[PDB]
RNA sequence: GACAUGAGUAACAAAAAAGAGUUUAAGGUACCUAAAAGGUAUCUUAGAGUCUCGCCUAAAGCUUAUGGCUACGUCAAGUAACGGCCUCUAAGUUUAUAAUCUGAAGAUUAUGACGAUGAGAAAACUUUGGUACCAACAUUUAAAAGUGAAAAUUGUGCAGGAAGGAUAAACCGUACCUAGAAUCUGAAACAA
RNA sequence: UCUUACUAUAGUCAGGACUAUAAAGGUCCGAACGGGUUAUCGUUGCAAAGAUAUCCGAAGAACUAUGGUAAGCGAGUGAA
RNA sequence: AUGUAUUAAGGAGAGUAUAACUUAAUUUAUGUUUAUGAUAGAGGUUAUCAACA
């Protein structure tokens, strides 16, 4: 890749929409792994009960 | 002397008799598994 | 944006699969394309993977699994296992595709075929001898290919016998300080 | 066998009168001069003449 | 083997598996003429659209290397599996 | 008892030189037959439409060919048209995923089915003389006699190129008693028009030369409906 | 130079041993 | 039977109703007469974007040396949710 | 554990059976030739084929099973020209549920689930109980004739002959071997 | 997964003869198949139960296939 | 083998840079000390020429 392209900054943070389609997160990590540390509030609420 | 007692043997009867599900699902089969597991066996069944 | 088939709803944005495009068989028509796909790949995936990624329409797909020989964990030692089988798929292209013919052996110099060939024959001859030993046999001395060292001792033999050269005692057998 | 055969009585059985006999019925071949058995055809001239009659005829 | 060859579309979708249209595999000397992998630092300045398009350039690039490895082995072209293992 | 022929130059009845061995062309070896010197042969004792079209199916992988009068082959064709060419080389059944229509021959006369029943006979008699009596390929071309019995049986199965050469020969008047000839005998004779439909345009190039009474068309009726597209050379 | 290491290396490494043998033959002449 | 009997059983060994899949996923449901109805809600499609005009390649020139990020004094440098929210305000305030 | 003796002995004998040519690859020799090469002949190893003879033949042939330490380019919506998966159930199984019995383990009954060696729409295009039933035996029936199935028709004997469900094409199998000539079981290349 | 009995689902038994039947018989001769009567060989065998010939049953209390049930303080099965 | 300290669920299948281990199978950052350490260069695959926390 040319040096002019590798240096181009195109990332603009967002707050109301995810950085990528929410479906992509299922591909980056395994939703059901026993190594999952980031759980949802609805899950922890069901685990504490 | 020894006899050809395995002539005409099928591999479906091998899974029904000495299979993994024939052992985890029975009280006496869970002992065989744990024994072979405690000894180090790789082939717990079949 | 209208695919010839019906597309699924589960969207895959970052597929991790590797698709290999293999050469067809000699007698196969030019509308069949053979690929090596993951074992979990199915006919619907290849049809959708070939159109959205490479823009290739297919009127049908065929798939067959190739098993792998059972082996030992460490070649000649270890427990008996079986590698993961291989899946091949043959797609019926809507547009014919013809492969190029392999280059002639004399025109493969870009790949260093000369050196590669010498190395291939060496391993071919070591695998053959190790099979002759697996039958409980050895190559008789009369059948061993004469090497370069045995061809130079026959040219000297004919030069000493003929009388061209005169034999003389060796001078490099050992570096003694006495020199007698 | 009641006993083990000793090194002497086994060496008698193996070599006393069982020495390989040297072939002495060798003569040269008239066409080429190579050594051949007596009353026999040269093996190097047979193949050469046998092949010479297959090409031209 | 002596039939008139059919005309294959120049812009065929399956020409993307080939490095060179005459010899599927690329010469080892010209197969090593590549740079280095993107560092996480460089990839932190790119939007989903760039990282989503840059991902598929690798998916198609890995398919191009698997295809060459099969052809080179099957057709006995020669060496080049040590140069592709670094590229892949 | 069988009698094999020798690969010797011979005269042909066809208008073209089917093989390099052919000495002459369009030679009368026998007086015209009953239906040969007839402007309109008819479907006398056969079903309506029978003989108007002839199909050829081939194994897309191995090259085995089957001729049929109907648009679909059955288990009879595989038994009555495929001789024993070695162990594991004669399939036990017709596998739908391997057998495809190779070509289709349609005559101009839409009710003269007797002309197709003759074209069908010479094609089936030429194919029997290709699996048997292949003296022209024993020492030349494919060199079937210089091959093992295993490899020899595979080449004898690959009758697809041979079948396309039997079409250019039969459709050009090859054979004795071929009804594709039309003798006026007022004595001038000519060949009847025909049309060959090809699923693959490149398949029609196995014949070194085609006659002047045959028209070539791409695509067989009913193949597009099956989602099978024809292969075109020009693209 | 083993028989099973000759093909496990890139062309640059292999083509660097031939110039070594080549340059070794120019001094022997 | 001595040894092959002891290997793991595969579908290429036995035929008497023994079935075993390759984890290709369920694409539908079975009918009562032995057919299969493909539920296209389970079928998966691959979203490949238009790559015409894309200038990034999978390699970066070796002239540009590999350098990491410093994030001095911030233990959770790249994962700090504060430097992601504060950075958002200046650059993109609306979204 | 290594190495002797018997001993270079027994054995390589299913009453099929061999004979003479030809050729390919790699390599070993001799001559030709001394520019290396190439050529002629021959031998070793691994193959191939031709002509003649004989052997098995309701096989020692072909197509496929059980099975496999033989090898991994074996390709199907369905029928003609396909099985599994799937639906249904038999003999049975049940660390399923309920009840009951019981030194514990457990056992019994009912229900559910599961369980083929069986039953499963259409297609050369397709999606009540003799008004019975589909055990054995016998008879008849796709109209030129004969033969063998399939299914059905009628009948005979007693030994008196299932269950249940119904009624746009995924996944898995597909290579080779069938035991007289290299593959299954018999410790093996076993006259079984 | 041998083997004994039972169990469910299935398959097989050329041809001829006699008998009251077209089909009603633990009928007859005899292949496949199932047995193992006599002799010979074999006995570190081809075989830890085989080969050859001979002999017996061969529509039945028959034989065969794929599953199932019943065995080890008590004894499962047993035309014993 | 004994002693001391610490800890209180174990195995297998397949795959993978064959010292590197999970389809991301050699992730990304902090602090300190760096030859008076700890116990003024070359080198991102010709790599990992840095240990501890
Ligand atoms: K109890
Ligand atoms: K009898
Ligand atoms: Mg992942
Ligand atoms: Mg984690
Ligand atoms: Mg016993
Ligand atoms: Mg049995
Ligand atoms: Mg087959
Ligand atoms: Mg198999
Ligand atoms: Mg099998
Ligand atoms: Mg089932
Ligand atoms: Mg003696
Ligand atoms: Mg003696
Ligand atoms: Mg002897
Ligand atoms: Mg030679
Ligand atoms: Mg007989
Ligand atoms: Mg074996
Ligand atoms: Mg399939
Ligand atoms: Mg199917
Ligand atoms: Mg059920
Ligand atoms: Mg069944
Ligand atoms: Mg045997
Ligand atoms: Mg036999
Ligand atoms: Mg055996
Ligand atoms: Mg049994
Ligand atoms: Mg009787
Ligand atoms: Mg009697
Ligand atoms: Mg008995
Ligand atoms: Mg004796
Ligand atoms: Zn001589």
């Amino acid at each position: 890749t040319l040096r002019i392209d590798v240096d181009e900054k195109t990332f603009v943070p967002t707050l109301f929409r995810p950085p990528a389609p929410q479906q992509v997160l299922d591909e980056l990590r395994n939703k059901y792994s026993i190594f999952r540390t980031r759980h949802t509030p609805e899950y922890i609420a069901k685990k504490e009960q | 002397g020894p006899r050809p007692t395995m002539s005409g043997a099928t591999r479906l009867v091998q899974k029904r008799r000495h299979g993994f599900l024939s052992r985890v699902k029975t009280k006496n089969g869970q002992k065989t598994l744990k024994r072979r597991l405690a000894k180090g066996r790789l082939r717990l069944s079949a | 944006r209208n695919a010839p088939f019906r597309v699924g709803k589960k969207q895959i944005f970052l597929p991790n699969h590797v698709i290999t495009f293999v050469r067809p068989l000699p007698k196969q028509p030019p509308n069949l394309a053979t690929f090596i796909v993951p074992l979990e790949f199915n006919k619907l995936d290849l049809r959708d993977y070939l159109y959205h990624v490479y823009n290739v329409e297919v009127t049908g797909v065929r798939s067959f699994v190739n098993q792998r020989m059972h082996e030992q964990r460490h070649g000649d030692v270890g427990n008996w296992r079986r590698p993961k089988s291989q899946k091949m798929m043959i797609a019926e292209l809507a547009k014919p595709f013809v492969w190029p013919k392999p280059p002639a052996e004399d025109a493969r110099e870009a790949f260093d075929y000369a050196m590669w060939k010498k190395q291939k024959t060496a391993q071919e001859q070591d695998t053959k001898f190790q099979g002759i030993r697996a039958q409980g046999e050895v190559v008789p001395p009369s059948q061993f290919e004469v090497t370069k060292d045995r061809k130079a001792i026959k040219a000297r033999q004919s030069k000493f016998l003929s009388g061209e050269e005169t034999w003389a005692p060796g001078k490099v057998n050992a570096f003694l300080n006495s020199k007698i | 066998p009641k006993k083990k055969t000793s090194h002497m009585k086994k060496r008698h059985r193996q070599m006393a009168g069982k020495a390989l006999k040297d072939v002495t019925h060798l003569n040269r071949c008239p066409a080429c001069g190579n050594l051949k058995r007596m009353h026999h055809l040269c093996s190097t001239c047979l193949g050469k003449l046998k092949g010479f009659m297959d090409r031209n005829g | 083997e002596e039939l008139p060859p059919i005309q294959v579309d120049e812009n065929h979708g399956l020409w993307d598996f080939f490095y060179d249209r005459e010899t599927v595999a690329m010469a080892p000397l010209e197969h090593t003429k590549h740079g280095r992998a993107w560092t996480v630092s460089e990839l932190r300045k790119k939007s989903w659209d760039d990282l989503h398009r840059l991902w598929w350039v690798c998916v198609k690039e890995r398919n191009r290397i698997a295809t060459a490895n099969w052809e080179r082995t099957k057709s006995e072209l020669g060496f080049g599996l040590a140069e592709a293992n670094e590229r892949d | 008892s069988t009698h094999p022929t020798t690969a010797i130059p011979k005269p042909t009845t066809a208008v073209l030189k089917t093989s390099p061995l052919a000495e002459e062309t369009a030679v009368e070896l026998k007086s015209p037959s009953r239906l040969q010197l007839k402007s309109e042969p008819g479907n006398k004792g056969n079903p309506k439409g029978h003989g108007d079209r002839i199909w050829a199916f081939h194994h897309i992988e191995q090259g085995q060919v089957i001729y049929s009068t109907k648009p679909v082959i059955s288990h009879q064709h595989l038994i009555r048209q495929q001789p024993f060419t070695g162990k594991n080389l004669v399939p036990r059944k017709i596998r739908k995923d391997y057998w495809r229509p190779l070509a289709m021959i349609e005559l101009a006369g839409k009710d003269q089915g007797a002309v197709g029943r003759s074209v069908y006979q010479k094609l089936r008699e030429f194919k029997k003389r290709h699996e048997l009596d292949w003296a022209n390929e024993a020492e030349e071309g494919r060199k079937l006699m210089h091959k093992s019995k295993r490899e020899r049986g595979q080449e004898l199965n690959d009758q697809k190129p041979n079948s396309v050469a039997d079409m250019a020969a039969v459709l050009a008047g090859a054979g004795k008693g071929n009804l594709m000839w039309q003798v006026s005998r007022l004595v001038k004779r000519q060949l009847r028009r025909a049309t060959v439909y090809w699923t693959n345009e490149q398949d029609k190039f196995h014949a070194r030369e085609w006659s002047d009474n045959v028209s070539h068309e791409v695509g067989i009726p009913g193949e597009a409906e099956k989602k099978r597209m024809p292969i075109r050379m020009s693209s | 130079w083993s028989l099973f290491g000759w093909g496990k290396q890139k062309v640059e490494e292999r083509n660097k041993v031939k110039e070594e043998l080549k340059q070794s033959e120019l001094a022997r002449t | 039977g001595l040894k092959y009997r002891k290997l793991r059983l595969t579908t290429k060994d036995v035929n008497k109703g023994f079935y075993k899949g390759n984890r290709t996923g369920s694409m539908g449901t079975h009918t009562s007469y032995g057919t299969y109805k493909i539920d296209y809600t389970k079928v998966r499609t691959y979203v490949c974007p238009d790559l015409t005009g894309f200038k990034l390649t999978p390699f970066v020139s070796k002239t540009i040396r590999p350098v990491h990020d410093q994030f001095p004094g911030d233990k959770l440098g790249p994962k700090n949710p504060a430097t992601y929210l504060a950075r958002w305000k200046s650059e993109n305030g609306l979204d």
